RNA sequence: CCCGCAGAAGAAGCACCGGCUAACUCCGUGCCAGCAGCCGCGGUAAUACGGAGGGUGCAAGCGUUAAUCGGAAUUACUGGGCGUAAAGCGCACGCAGGCGGUUUGUUAAGUCAGAUGUGAAAUCCCCGGGCUCAACCUGGGAACUGCAUCUGAUACUGGCAA
RNA sequence: AAUUGAAGAGUUUGAUCAUGGCUCAGAUUGAACGCUGGCGGCAGGCCUAACACAUGCAAGUCGAACGGUAACAGGAAGAAGCUUGCUUCUUUGCUGACGAGUGGCGGACGGGUGAGUAAUGUCUGGGAAACUGCCUGAUGGAGGGGGAUAACUACUGGAAACGGUAGCUAAUACCGCAUAACGUCGCAAGACCAAAGAGGGGGACCUUCGGGCCUCUUGCCAUCGGAUGUGCCCAGAUGGGAUUAGCUAGUAGGUGGGGUAACGGCUCACCUAGGCGACGAUCCCUAGCUGGUCUGAGAGGAUGACCAGCCACACUGGAACUGAGACACGGUCCAGACUCCUACGGGAGGCAGCAGUGGGGAAUAUUGCACAAUGGGCGCAAGCCUGAUGCAGCCAUGCCGCGUG
């Protein structure tokens, strides 16, 4: 979300906690927490994951405690912030399976694979 | 059930069957309780083409052992009216 | 369907429902005898024992109690209703 | 009539039970020297009769506890 | 499996040759190329390298490698050593443990003898039988050197007593 | 008849004799590689990745339990070529048989693998506290009712395992009543617990005209036996490391209560503070174990390929259900560290079965035929199934025989 935000990971290849190092898109863009792309580092990883500690790559925010507002005024709030890990250059998901609920605003461009692998949309 | 049956123990194309008492669940050449006798299908001049311990077959039949079709045929061949 | 493993799954489910019903009823009657023992009065304990005993014998006959459980339940609760005095 | 093992008692600190060491004189399989070996058995005691250092005769029975399978000394009714 | 047909007709390689280890000369190379399990060979007459000829083993296989055992008595129970080759604690007192002078009685735990149960079958060994033979299959025995139980002996050991 | 059995040599040194290591000559293999290669017989053939698996098969059976007819056959009131069966109806279960269904038995055997497991395991020897389908012996019962459901019918859930909603029906499905003992509980008196039919043929009688009736076969139930399989206990044996010395509170016993088919800390409450260990407890590494196999003159050393017994596992970690037997290879329910699959919402799968594919490797085979035999499952039987098994294919992989005169 913001810079210096600890985030959980939905995908299996992404391993445990990640922390946002830069909020991509825009000059002084402060808060981007719905389907935006954020640069992360890996602050703690399990050895089963392909990525390791201290690796910088991109992500997309999938679940947020702030919550997205629907057009009718509905607010869908998830407990705990989550992201899905992406490559720096290709911006495609490293993780083979997506865990947890996803929101229907993650439908544009490369995130159809995320919502297809995800259980609940 | 306890069965008195044949167990193939010979070489290739020359079988030698051991007439044996065993549990029905066990393998053909596997665990057995006692060995009654034998039967070689390959014909020869000897009178030991088939040998059976008819006392043991009678003891196990009284105990409840069932007799296979080949063993009943060999018992019909090895009797008083041979 | 034609495979016997599927028909065994159907039969195992139906038999589990039936056996759970009967096992529940006999454990209700046995816990009635134990509750009357904990109350400390002998007449309702003997009436509960006389009501439990044909049920536990019958289900030993049908084949889920295997008759030594019935013997142990009767023996233990006969000892307890006699020690109530 | 019954298999009996005879040995001295090591502890009576157990309640209604004792531990008995049976000493067996076995040949070594390779070196041939008759070496003495000890088997320690937990033995059930009735009325805590066996006190430490006493040679008692023990008899195999049903499992009375975990690690306990042996029983009392001798014939009952105090034969003299 | 038997009979018939044609034609020697369709059917021989691998390793080694200095010693251990059966089998040796010549040509080329000249501490080079290279061999080697060990000793070791090669620096211009190489039975040791590489070819040929000859010979020796084994043969539908032969060498090389890996692994085990033997030789290795080179872990020694059978069956080794410790002055100097490896090895006597620097020395002593000592618990556990190991081992104990002599006589008699008793027990039979070790020991011995006999018997019984078991130690599956197969394998291994012996006497036979069947595949034309062998491999292979198979009858019976022997063995399974073991354990338990019963009876008997009391010389040695152990227990008890004197 | 059945231990008829033991070889050394090269190398330290100028040379010797010792000591001592190294090396060789022998046999062996689940062997590989190089060179070469004719046949047959018998045996053997993933030793690594218990890595991942495309595809086909490896577990079905009984119409002699039952309702029934989805197919295949035999019977036709209806009129026909104006030929009378050379073909057909609202048709029917009426019969043989039989898709699907209920039910029974088997799916716990057989086949695979050696991951775990250094001792809930194996081998040897003893014991009591137990169960045991199918097979067998003895004795006695087998009387009479009820309610439901699948299949089916109609509706219907985006087309998940495919489920729901009403109504109808049968049984050897299910549940009561009687019966009640050589069974269970109890010191006794006493109390209590069982079931089910089907098939084949028939003098007389009565009758739906199917039967009552008489046999025969099989099936049911109870109890006590046998046999077999299994559960449990004890003793001994069962790698290495003491550069692993102290481990253990359900731990050690007792008494009560529960639990199991059964003894038991198996489990709980309370009491006692015990228990194991220098004859190696505990910890770490490694490993299935045996009969056996290789070597050896033996004693030993090594090893557990094939074959046979026992154990353990079935993508990983749990768990129970059914059942005589499982905590279940080709059964269920969860979590996933994996692949396929939308109606993207809604799920399927598990070759360490037989072939075979990828990978790993120095290396290890056919996506073959047959149930003819021997075994197993079901059935009364015919028979059906059987990647057990019998065979064949490939490979000089081993042993053996013959040939190339």
């Amino acid at each position: 979300i913001q810079e210096q935000t600890m985030l959980n990971v939905a995908d299996n290849s992404g391993a445990r906690r990640v922390m946002c190092i830069k909020v991509l898109g825009g000059s002084h863009r402060r808060y981007a927490g719905v389907g935006d792309i954020i640069k992360i580092t890996i602050k703690e990883a399990i050895p089963r994951g392909k990525v390791k500690k201290g690796d910088v790559l991109k992500a997309v925010v999938v679940r947020t405690k702030k919550g997205v507002r629907r057009p009718d005024g509905s607010v869908i709030r998830f407990d705990g912030n989550a992201c899905v890990l992406l490559n720096n250059n290709s911006e495609q998901p490293i993780g083979t399976r997506i865990f947890g609920p996803v929101t229907r605003e993650l439908r544009s461009e490369k995130f159809m694979k995320i919502i297809s692998l995800a259980p609940e949309v | 059930m306890v069965t008195i049956r044949l167990a193939r123990h010979g070489a290739k194309k020359r079988p030698f069957y051991q007439v044996v008492v065993a549990d029905s669940r066990n393998a053909r050449n596997g665990r057995f309780i006692e060995r009654v006798g034998f039967f070689n299908p390959i014909a020869s001049e000897k009178e030991e083409g088939t040998r059976l311990d008819l006392d043991r077959i009678a003891h196990w039949v009284g105990q409840g052992a069932t007799i296979s079709d080949r063993v009943a045929a060999l018992i019909k061949e090895v009797n008083k009216a041979a | 369907n034609i495979k016997s493993a599927k028909k065994r799954a159907i039969q195992s489910e139906k038999a589990r429902k039936h056996n759970a019903s009967r096992r529940s009823m006999m454990r209700t009657f046995i816990k009635k005898v134990y509750a009357a023992i904990e109350a400390g009065d002998k007449a309702a304990a003997q009436k509960a024992f006389n009501e439990m005993q044909p049920i536990v014998d019958r289900q030993a006959a049908k084949g889920l109690i295997h008759k030594n459980k019935a013997a142990r339940h009767k023996a233990n609760l006969t000892a307890q209703i006699n020690k109530l005095a | 009539k019954i298999r009996t093992l005879q040995g001295r008692v090591v502890s009576d600190k157990m309640e209604k039970s004792i531990v008995v060491a049976i000493e067996r004189f076995v040949k070594h399989p390779i070196y041939g020297k008759f070496i003495k070996r000890t088997t320690k058995l937990h033995v059930h005691d009735e009325n805590n009769e066996c006190g430490i250092g006493d040679v008692v005769e023990i008899r195999e029975c049903r499992p009375l506890s975990k690690t306990k399978s042996w029983t009392l000394v001798r014939v009952v009714e105090k034969a003299v």
